[PDB]
């Protein structure tokens, strides 16, 4: 199957010569609350002789045994904050489809060169000490990790009304009704500015005989070439440690499960960060709800979560900072419907409208019913 | 008889229908034509909404008649 | 591609306008317009005049506008914060449209309100169940509101 060849792949990898961990041990402290700026001070100045002895992380004034649970809380703790958002570091793709990318703008600071280094450190040293991330990029990101090319199908990953447009531009024909030409228009910091797809680009319209040159230039410069300096320097970062004919034995999936290992829906945050509407929290068809929830694998739970939010990737602090159509909608459970019919879905306000059920068993058939035309992962 | 039909990209599309033709004949012509899946279809030939099951004769439809294809609602 | 099609839609706007909606820049921001719909006289909003707003975003005609209702409206569609998503807005949009056509289906929403989408539940049943009260509840609504 997928996993065993995934398995053999993991071990062939670890087995290199060039991959193997020294027997002295480096300390690595870092205090809680400062944990990005400590360990960008000292990742920042690790020799790469240094990073590839073994790793012992100790948290300031917080002395304990498993020290195996303390370096994944760390590496739990840096991946949420590099690339959190807010940190002008990485963003989401779009608010409503959460998916991390690299942020245009970043390349405001005046070098961030240095921190894209380190984050690639970072990543390296992850995939290097079998650690997880928790992160959730886009597929056009690994992609370009292992220099695969990028076509137009890419970007559905990253925005779906977009990949829709390219694809309507691609499948119709385009009159002179459209003002479109060759530049695109990018608000950066307040002020407009116009890039040149091609030279002389803002002046010539895209005929019948052009959208094909339009689509692909349009396609390149959204996935590669806005973000050429600053990937470029996260990917020097990464093979400063693994080096890329490692890499080049995966794909774009088996390589995001080597990073952050199998995704997986948390039930807790789920069940603590959800609102209902005329329904109460020891209602029956809640408590029955959280007991169907506990007890599924996680692709259903995956597929029930894209059926009613919209998309199955969730943001980078859980349910709390979850979006809707306008603004920030939490899970909403709703008691619209008649008995018989199968429970129903509002993407856009993260609605799920579950009727009122008179037993569990009727309720789990109805709702894997429901699900079954959407799927997730 | 011949209908026409102004889609979304302002494109008017001519169908050869008969008065008896139902609404779902119409709907797969225009499927034929374009690929429009009849579900997807939310047709308004003077301010009425066509509906399938029907005939054209249902919703005195004549000859030349203009219709305009507008978009579903979803709040 | 983000200035010169908002450019022609002002051009073409200003030619042959809808006779019933308008829309204009919001002082000197090519990218936040203000628009008006009267109220469709064959609907219980007759007599009425809402406002609207529409923010362009840069990837326009790609990305869909985002437009957002001002004055109140007693609809089973539309919330107490206006919002609006219907398929010609972020499900069914291509770069053929222009910003009349968002126009023109919205003042047709206002006419034909959908059956079974409850954005507003309570009035959603009533319009179900109660047609005559969800009518006059959006006239009290107009009245008090849309003036």
């Amino acid at each position: 199957s997928h996993m065993d060849e995934y398995q053999r792949k993991i071990a062939y990898m670890y087995d290199r010569p060039e991959m193997a961990v020294n027997d002295a041990q480096l300390q690595l402290k870092v205090s809680r609350a400062t944990t990005f700026e400590d360990a960008y001070d000292i990742i920042s100045k690790l020799s790469v002789s240094d990073m590839k002895k073994k790793l012992l992380i100790r948290f300031r004034n917080e002395d304990g045994l498993d020290y195996g649970g303390v370096s994944r809380e760390f590496f739990y703790i840096l991946s949420h904050a590099i690339f959190n958002p807010g940190y002008s570091l990485f963003e989401y793709a779009t608010d409503d489809n959460y998916g991390l990318q690299i942020s245009p703008l970043s390349s405001v600071n005046p070098d961030f060169r240095s921190y894209f280094r380190f984050v690639g450190r970072v990543m390296g040293l992850a995939i290097y000490h079998r650690r997880y991330l928790d992160v959730q990029f886009v597929l056009p990101f690994y992609k370009r990790i292992l220099q695969k090319p990028l076509c137009l199908e890419d970007v559905k990953d990253v925005d779906e009304v977009y990949y829709e447009s390219l694809k309507w531009i691609k499948n119709n024909d385009v009159d002179e009704s459209l003002c479109l030409n060759f530049s695109v228009e990018e608000n950066r910091f307040g002020e407009s500015v116009t890039v040149d797809l091609i030279p002389n680009g803002r002046n010539i319209a895209v005929n019948n005989q052009n959208k094909m040159n339009y689509l692909k230039a349009l396609t390149e410069h959204k996935l590669v070439t806005s973000t050429e300096e600053q990937f470029n320097a996260l990917k020097g970062g990464l093979n400063e440690l693994i080096p890329d004919s490692v890499l080049q034995i995966f794909n774009e999936n088996e390589l995001d499960t080597l990073l952050n290992g199998k995704r997986d829906i948390d039930v807790q945050d789920w069940k603590r960060f959800t609102d209902y509407r005329s329904y109460t929290e020891t209602d029956d068809i809640v408590i029955w709800f959280w007991e169907l929830l506990s007890e599924w694998s996680p692709e259903k739970k995956a597929k029930l979560l894209q059926f009613a939010t919209g998309t199955s990737r969730l943001p980078l602090s859980g349910f709390k900072d979850m979006h809707g159509s306008d603004g920030p909608r939490k899970f909403t459970i709703e008691k619209v419907g008649h008995i018989s019919q199968l429970p129903k879905a509002h993407t856009c306000f993260n609605r799920l409208d579950i009727p009122p059920y008179n037993s569990k068993e009727e309720l789990e058939q109805k709702l894997t019913i429901a699900i079954q035309e959407t799927a997730g992962f | 008889m011949q209908i026409f039909v102004k889609t979304l990209t302002g494109k008017t599309i001519t169908l050869e229908v008969e008065s008896s033709d139902t609404i779902d004949n119409v709907k797969s012509k225009i499927q034929d034509k374009e690929g429009i899946p009849p579900d997807q279809q939310r047709l308004i030939f003077a301010g009425k909404q066509l509906e399938d099951g029907r005939t054209l004769s249902d919703y005195n439809i004549q000859k030349e008649s203009t219709l305009h294809l507008v978009l579903r609602l979803r709040g | 591609m983000a200035l010169k099609r908002i450019n022609r839609e002002l051009a073409d706007l200003g030619k042959d306008p809808p006779s019933s909606s308008s829309a204009g820049p919001v002082g000197d921001d090519l990218f936040h317009w203000q628009a008006t719909i009267m109220g469709p006289a064959d609907s219980p909003y007759a007599g009425g005049v809402f406002f609207l707003s529409i923010h362009f975003p840069t990837d326009y005609p790609f990305k869909p506008p985002k437009v957002n209702f001002t004055t109140r409206i007693y609809h089973p569609n539309i919330n107490s914060n206006g919002s609006i998503c219907l398929d010609i807005l972020r499900d069914q949009w291509s770069p053929a449209l222009t910003i009349s056509k968002v126009l023109l289906s919205i003042s047709s929403l206002l006419t034909d309100p959908n059956p079974d989408d409850p954005l507003v539940p309570e009035i959603a049943h009533v319009y179900k169940t109660d047609r005559s009260r969800y009518e006059l509840s959006a006239r009290e609504w107009t009245r008090k509101y849309a003036i």
